[PDB]
């Protein structure tokens, strides 16, 4: 029945994950008690993809993970806190101290088996498991360190299941600690090996969008998260609602990932949130760099593949025409050796508070700008071995950092190979 | 994780030993300092016996 199993690790992961379930629970007519109260059977046609059916109640197939209880205690008392299965809250007490080694090797190792037990119980009750999705940040310790540990354990036990991630990349503009480039560099290599899709959500881009476009003088993490939950809703629209597409995770990945390591996507959304947008405006916005959440200029690279889903009632002859006009405008920014690498899909159901919207999924080589940014911040500290004691104190060796640095530089050069090809 | 356990245990071990050696070295030094002081005072007591003996002879 094409089930998906959702995991959210750490502070960031649980806070964007909670908002994701709030958004789609509303789209599917599920209330904070898990009871259906919608006006269309389309809301329920693919409800099983993300929800288990209990007293006619729908329970998210979601596992909430953290190494400290704070953020999950806040989720349990949040708006939709009661719909999550209580047994799927798996948390420790010591915290991860924004330390990848604590999440990946010490504190996280003590908790990981417990998480996998819940993952197994959820996977066992799946008629046909599509795969997994993980929400997390790469700049902390739990989501980054333990999240990538979980991904490695899940691939060992489920090697033939898709693993996709929504990964929040750190930025000095929106930063908690200076060690974030260390944690992100260590995590990226894990994702290079063990995920089929990784949506690169850059906090720098989310901030710039909140400040310059949405005119929010002082964005909060909550403001950044409204952009993420909205993007996640769109990216999963074709899996959750009937329409043109009925592809599972594997088929979606096959047509988007031409090379196994270049699976890091630049997501986008339009309209950025009374005048309903025209189709030309939706199309022009979702290709504008200002609507992209990776803080990479697509004009500095080339698209390997592009997928875009349009939601709402609209003329699709008009969308096809506009997609042609924007491709002509950006003709030199698409590789010429993957024919017909720009695909479009439709869903009649729009998201809440919008008559129509569009979600952009780009597999662009410009994403190398993000990895180069992280690599430069990494090296700035690693030249002087600054703040390394937090990691060597947990058993890590200098060599592991040198290898992560080289792996990052190899990833960047592989993108530059296909940007010139 | 084994390396982390080994480093913490080795730090605990070397501190326990470094302290045990400092506290014993200090005990010996203080005991020697006080022993030398008294030995000088006993030497004076002996010198006082010689003085009182030297008086008796003159009588
Ligand atoms: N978008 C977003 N980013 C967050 C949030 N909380 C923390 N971050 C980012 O995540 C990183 C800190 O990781 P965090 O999730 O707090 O650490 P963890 O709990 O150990 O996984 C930093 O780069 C923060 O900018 C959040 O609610 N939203
Ligand atoms: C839980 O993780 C995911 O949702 N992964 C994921 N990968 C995707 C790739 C493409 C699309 C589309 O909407 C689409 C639009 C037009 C043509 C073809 C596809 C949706 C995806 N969702
Ligand atoms: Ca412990
Ligand atoms: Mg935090
Ligand atoms: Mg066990």
């Amino acid at each position: 029945m094409r089930e998906i199993v959702h995991i959210q690790a750490g502070q960031c992961g649980n806070q964007i994950g909670a908002k994701f379930w709030e958004v789609i629970s509303d789209e599917h007519g599920i209330d904070p008690t898990g009871s259906y109260h919608g006006d269309s059977d389309l809301q329920l046609e693919r409800i099983n993809v993300y929800y288990n059916e209990a007293g006619n109640k729908y329970v998210p197939r979601a596992i909430l993970v953290d190494l400290e209880p704070g953020t999950m205690d806040s989720v349990r008392s949040g708006p939709f806190g009661q719909i999550f299965r209580p047994d799927n809250f798996v948390f420790g007490q010591s915290g991860a101290g924004n330390n990848w080694a604590k999440g990946h090797y010490t504190e996280g190792a003590e908790l990981v088996d417990s998480v996998l037990d819940v993952v197994r119980k959820e996977s066992e009750s799946c008629d046909c498991l599509q795969g997994f999705q993980l929400t997390h940040s790469l700049g902390g310790g739990t989501g980054s360190g333990m999240g990538t540990l979980l991904i490695s354990k899940i691939r060992e036990e489920y090697p033939d299941r898709i693993m996709n991630t929504f990964s929040v990349m750190p930025s000095p503009k929106v930063s908690d600690t200076v060690v974030e480039p260390y944690n992100a560099t260590l995590s990226v290599h894990q994702l290079v090996e063990n995920t089929d899709e990784t949506y690169c959500i850059d906090n720098e881009a989310l901030y710039d969008i909140c400040f310059r476009t949405l005119k929010l003088t002082t964005p909060t993490y909550g403001d950044l998260n409204h952009l993420v939950s909205a993007t996640m809703s769109g990216v999963t629209t074709c899996l959750r609602f009937p329409g043109q597409l009925n592809a599972d995770l594997r088929k979606l990945a096959v047509n988007m990932v031409p090379f196994p390591r270049l699976h890091f996507f630049m997501p986008g959304f339009a309209p950025l949130t009374y005048r309903a947008l025209t189709v030309p405006e939706l199309t022009q916005q979702m290709f504008d760099s200002k609507n992209m959440m990776a803080a990479c200029d697509p004009r500095h690279g080339r698209y390997l593949t592009v997928a875009a889903i349009f939601r709402g009632r609209m003329s699709m002859k008009e969308v096809d025409e506009q997609m042609l006009n924007v491709q002509n405008k950006n003709s030199s920014y698409f590789v010429e050796w993957i024919p017909n690498n720009v695909k479009t899909a439709v869903c009649d159901i729009p998201p809440r508070g919008l008559k129509m919207s569009a979600t952009f999924i780009g597999n662009s080589t410009a994403i190398q700008e993000l990895f180069k940014r992280i690599s430069e911040q990494f090296t700035a500290m690693f030249r002087r071995k600054a703040f390394l004691h937090w990691y060597t104190g947990e058993g890590m060796d200098e060599m592991e950092f040198t290898e992560a640095e080289s792996n990052m530089n190899d990833l960047v050069s592989e993108y530059q190979q296909y940007q010139d090809a | 994780i084994q390396k982390a356990i080994e480093e913490n245990n080795n730090f605990i071990k070397m501190a326990k030993e470094k302290l045990a050696q400092k506290m014993e070295s200090n005990k010996e030094n203080r005991e020697a300092h006080l022993a030398a002081m008294l030995e000088r005072l006993q030497e004076k007591d002996k010198h006082a016996e010689e003085v009182r003996k030297n008086k008796e002879l003159k009588e």
